[PDB]
RNA sequence: GAACUGAAGAGUUUGAUCAUGGCUCAGAUUGAACGCUGGCGGCAGGCCUAACACAUGCAAGUCGAGCGGAUGAAGGGAGCUUGCUCCUGGAUUCAGCGGCGGACGGGUGAGUAAUGCCUAGGAAUCUGCCUGGUAGUGGGGGAUAACGUCCGGAAACGGGCGCUAAUACCGCAUACGUCCUGAGGGAGAAAGUGGGGGAUCUUCGGACCUCACGCUAUCAGAUGAGCCUAGGUCGGAUUAGCUAGUUGGUGGGGUAAAGGCCUACCAAGGCGACGAUCCGUAACUGGUCUGAGAGGAUGAUCAGUCACACUGGAACUGAGACACGGUCCAGACUCCUACGGGAGGCAGCAGUGGGGAAUAUUGGACAAUGGGCGAAAGCCUGAUCCAGCCAUGCCGCGUGUGUGAAGAAGGUCUUCGGAUUGUAAAGCACUUUAAGUUGGGAGGAAGGGCAGUAAGUUAAUACCUUGCUGUUUUGACGUUACCAACAGAAUAAGCACCGGCUAACUUCGUGCCAGCAGCCGCGGUAAUACGAAGGGUGCAAGCGUUAAUCGGAAUUACUGGGCGUAAAGCGCGCGUAGGUGGUUCAGCAAGUUGGAUGUGAAAUCCCCGGGCUCAACCUGGGAACUGCAUCCAAAACUACUGAGCUA
């Protein structure tokens, strides 16, 4: 199906994540349909920990996209704030 | 790497003061600084335009004690920046942490300020920095660690920096050895003998 | 709406189809001069009403044979 | 040229460059060395007792 | 094969092929009866064969042996041929 | 506010000079190799050659809440007696049937010059799981693996007879949509499990109610693929003709779908100097390296597409393959064997031989992000996250700091006066980064089990779902990043060059030898050019050499060159394609100009910021992508159309 998951970038022991809407049978860092924000496990300082597009996320969830476990938790946390 | 060796043949070869000793006693009464180093010292040997450009670049590099690859990086950054790379290079060289510690009177020379910085005795924004290339920004407060405030080196360095000229762009708080970087010193704040046009000419070839 | 192409008729010896030549003018990539290029298309003439020399207009449809996917909609300059 | 292991292209065309006889004691040549030996007229003998080599 | 899954898939696939071939031949024979009846210019035979053949075509399309588009195409062309034959 | 800003020449033809012209040099880059030398860390990279052949491990499984069967705990007990037997129950585990997955993820670049790729379009299709609607899940039937049984085989294992279930398979019933048919009418589905329960009957075997999962038709959406058109995509003319299903029409067949896709008749068409056909070479693109730009060269790592899977074919199953660890046939090559008879495919991760100038470990964990199955614990995962090796690259840091004139001793040169190595050393006094030892110490972690409470669902304080609360539980890396203490200057500098180009010079040996050399050129008894030694100049954990691309080269000249004598006007006409067009009105709108919309993937380049003690590196937003297509507008010029005039 179509899912929303985390694509890993950054560098060794310094991970950065893009919240990506992908066909499920693609590479983790391969082709995607749309990026709807990012997540920073380290952040600190002026860096934000995570940001999401509410509009795009709701639109894709309304079209039948299944988010992962981390994407579900992070999206509900973002909606909490 | 680092140039470690006789730090006065450089002055004789360049033919200018090119401060490398503490300046306590003199320069003339240590080396007879009127002849090029080596056996063929009495010869004069007028040299060509490429030689003049090379000598100018070497003089600047030996003044600030940086090697060739880092200097090329500095030149590329100065060219990238806006507004007349010629003094951009000097702006960028005059902001290194070892040079700033030297200008504040904490060290007698550049090598001793490098000794201090590398050996974890300097804090920039209340936190330790030991990279003698850290580009200090306007408004930082270079200080000395409390466990390193009783070294004599700082005492002689301060009492001897008391008479070399007023920098007038850093305020040193003498009693507790804390400084402040107001801004980068403009071209008119440095000596008007370096011909940076020769450096830019040399690298643009 | 629908985009069309306009050109001359260069052959009508086939049955229920015509050969149309389309002239285009393209600037040369490197030397800058404008040179003229030609395109040959096979168009569909249902009632065989086009003769050599006619200036006509055609549009794109689904393929009707191999090497034939254009259909004509109007004859605008009848040949002599 | 000595060595341990099967007969290879390197020793085949080392023998080719010295008019040498190619002896293999308890070893075999591979496909490429066989191609080279067939192409020219190199003589290659196999053995399993050293005294046959001495006699030859 | 190297793993049990591949062997089981091969066995199940052979069974599937054996099951499917008979049903495909069934559909083909039922269509060929109508085609032969039409080719012989025999009306009542054509209606009898068409009425016998439509249910099996639809049933086998529904089971997944053939695609429903093929069933619709066969029905349409047979109906057209028979209707043209009647006149 | 920014997204740029940018361009050097020199040596060598002559006795000397100007020009022409070739050669060479100074720069920046490599997936580099070799020689000498070698301390540390961070981030990357690592068979470019034989799509050569492969020993050995691992790389794709999961579901008992779909189904029989056999394994049969703890317990309640019963008997006899210390332990056994028996029964009821029964927890766990799966060889088999069955459902999904295996078409993904991973590798390689042989073939392919156009069924590929890039850009812009469109019409005639299908699409498992996913989302939202619509209508349903009623009732029968015959089987078969497993299993028991009988033989053969060295084994691999094979064969006959009997017996049994299912969400396996096949009819029947019905049809909101659905198929075709003209109205008229006809045709086509399913499957049941798991947790609870009020009242009723029954063996609360169950029916019945409820929830969850599942199944069947169908519409829309999302996603993914199939198909068509236009333009572009290497060199060769010492390759000029190519094509008979070929080009078009009709009837028919076939496909999910248009179509010579196929077939039977009819016609003789189709392509080509705007380069067909043929020959050679080659995956393409974003991009990368150079360049002031225009251009030139090139497709490593990263991302998109394509093709391939020992070689040549073919289909089956499936929503999807002509199938990368599936089937069948043939072939080449290895091997087993008990000689009767079978097996194999590392261009998956390690690894080996071979070829080569040359490219690494039979490592750890599923802790994190993903993928398959499951309901959920959970299982699997050489993807991935990490470790190992190698100065291969980029970046950063060390190998100490201040004072110190008997200007020590030694070396070298000397006009024998001295100069230089040189504040260099020693001496004196300081500091401990990195490395060594010791002790502290984050962040990568979301979740899972249990227990309680509150809401919603019903018919119900049941089950279940969801908020929250309490407790318990998780890290390969890892002796983590980082921080504090101790000791001592202690543990750490080489390589090339010094005649001009081109920064840096003298002595001693040798004597057209030995040798050097990028180009001029050095060496034949005072060699700043060979070989050493003193001194010096460039770089520096690297320094040189070799190979290769662009630059300088305006030396293929579009930007931006030439042809009287340096190379260069056909011996001279005529003329075909083509290029170009005297001068007035009027129209049109292809070129041309302006604007709007859509697109031009992400990363990369650039600008402004933010995080690693800095940098490399990572990352947010913007700019750009100079192009393409469609609309609206303008009419000076070119094109086109109509009518004139005479230079
Ligand atoms: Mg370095
Ligand atoms: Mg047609
Ligand atoms: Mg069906
Ligand atoms: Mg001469
Ligand atoms: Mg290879
Ligand atoms: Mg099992
Ligand atoms: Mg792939
Ligand atoms: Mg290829
Ligand atoms: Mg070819
Ligand atoms: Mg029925
Ligand atoms: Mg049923
Ligand atoms: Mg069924
Ligand atoms: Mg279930
Ligand atoms: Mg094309
Ligand atoms: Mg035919
Ligand atoms: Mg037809
Ligand atoms: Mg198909
Ligand atoms: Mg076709
Ligand atoms: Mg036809
Ligand atoms: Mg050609
Ligand atoms: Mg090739
Ligand atoms: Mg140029
Ligand atoms: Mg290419
Ligand atoms: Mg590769
Ligand atoms: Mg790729
Ligand atoms: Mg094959
Ligand atoms: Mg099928
Ligand atoms: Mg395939
Ligand atoms: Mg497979
Ligand atoms: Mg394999
Ligand atoms: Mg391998
Ligand atoms: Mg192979
Ligand atoms: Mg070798
Ligand atoms: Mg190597
Ligand atoms: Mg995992
Ligand atoms: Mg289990
Ligand atoms: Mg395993
Ligand atoms: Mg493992
Ligand atoms: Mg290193
Ligand atoms: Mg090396
Ligand atoms: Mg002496
Ligand atoms: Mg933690
Ligand atoms: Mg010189
Ligand atoms: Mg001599
Ligand atoms: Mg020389
Ligand atoms: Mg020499
Ligand atoms: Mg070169
Ligand atoms: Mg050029
Ligand atoms: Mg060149
Ligand atoms: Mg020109
Ligand atoms: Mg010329
Ligand atoms: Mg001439
Ligand atoms: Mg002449
Ligand atoms: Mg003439
Ligand atoms: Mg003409
Ligand atoms: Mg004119
Ligand atoms: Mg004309
Ligand atoms: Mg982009
Ligand atoms: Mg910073
Ligand atoms: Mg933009
Ligand atoms: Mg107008």
């Amino acid at each position: 199906m179509v899912t929303i998951r985390l694509a890993r970038g950054g560098s060794k022991k310094r991970p950065f994540y893009h919240l990506t809407v992908t066909n499920s049978r693609n590479a983790r860092d391969g082709r995607f349909v749309e990026r709807i924000g990012f997540f920073n496990p380290v952040a600190t300082g002026g860096e934000v920990r995570l940001s999401v597009d509410q509009e795009r996320a709701t639109y894709w969830l309304g079209q039948g996209a299944q988010p992962s476990e981390r994407v579900a938790q992070l999206l509900k946390d973002a909606a909490k704030a | 790497a680092r140039y470690i060796g006789p730090k006065c043949k450089l002055s004789r070869r360049e033919g200018t003061d090119l401060f490398l000793k503490s300046g306590a006693r003199a320069l003339d009464s240590k080396c007879k600084a009127e002849n090029v180093p080596g056996q063929h010292g009495q010869r004069r040997g007028r040299l060509s335009d490429y030689g003049l450009q090379l000598r100018e670049k070497q003089k600047v590099r030996r003044i600030y004690g940086v090697l060739e690859r880092q200097f090329r990086g500095y030149y590329q950054e100065a060219s990238r920046r806006k507004g007349s790379t010629g003094e951009n290079l000097l702006q960028l060289l005059e902001c290194r942490l070892d040079n700033v510690v030297y200008r504040m009177g904490f060290g007698s020379t550049r090598s001793e300020s490098r000794q201090l910085v590398s050996h974890k005795a300097i804090t920039v924004n209340g936190q330790t920095v030991n990279i003698p290339s850290y580009q200090v920004k306007a408004g930082d407060v270079v200080a000395v660690r409390e466990k390193s405030k009783n070294q004599l080196r700082i005492a002689q360095a301060l009492e001897l920096c008391g008479q070399r000229g007023r920098v007038e762009w850093v305020e040193v708080d003498l009693d507790k050895k804390a400084g402040t970087f107001k801004s980068a010193p403009a071209r008119s704040d440095l000596s008007a003998d370096i011909n940076e046009n020769l450096i830019v000419e040399l690298y643009s070839k | 709406t629908v985009r069309t192409l306009t050109g001359r008729v260069v052959s009508d010896k086939m049955d229920k189809t015509v050969t149309v030549l389309i002239e285009r003018r393209v600037k040369h990539p490197i030397y800058g001069k404008y040179v003229k290029r030609s395109t040959k298309l096979h168009a569909h003439d249902e009632s065989n009403q086009c003769r050599i020399g006619d200036l006509v207009t055609i549009r794109e449809t689904r393929p009707l044979a191999k090497t034939k996917a254009w259909t004509l909609v109007d004859i605008v300059e009848r040949a002599v | 040229g000595g060595g341990v292991g099967g007969i290879t292209e390197s020793d085949a065309n080392l023998a080719l460059a010295s008019n040498a006889v190619l002896f293999g004691f308890n070893v075999r040549a591979d496909a490429g060395a066989r191609k080279i030996v067939e192409a020219e007229g190199l003589d290659m003998r196999y053995y399993n007792v050293i005294y046959d080599i001495i006699e030859d | 094969a190297n793993t049990p899954s591949a062997k089981k898939r091969a066995k199940q696939a052979e069974k599937r092929r054996s099951h499917n071939a008979s049903l495909r031949s069934m559909v083909r024979t039922y269509i060929k009866n109508v085609v032969k009846a039409i080719d012989a210019k025999d009306l009542e035979k054509a209606q009898a064969a068409f009425t016998a053949a439509v249910p099996v075509i639809d049933r086998m399309a529904d089971k997944g042996i053939i695609h429903k588009n093929k069933a619709a195409r066969h029905k349409s062309r047979l109906s057209g041929h028979i209707k043209a034959l009647s006149t």
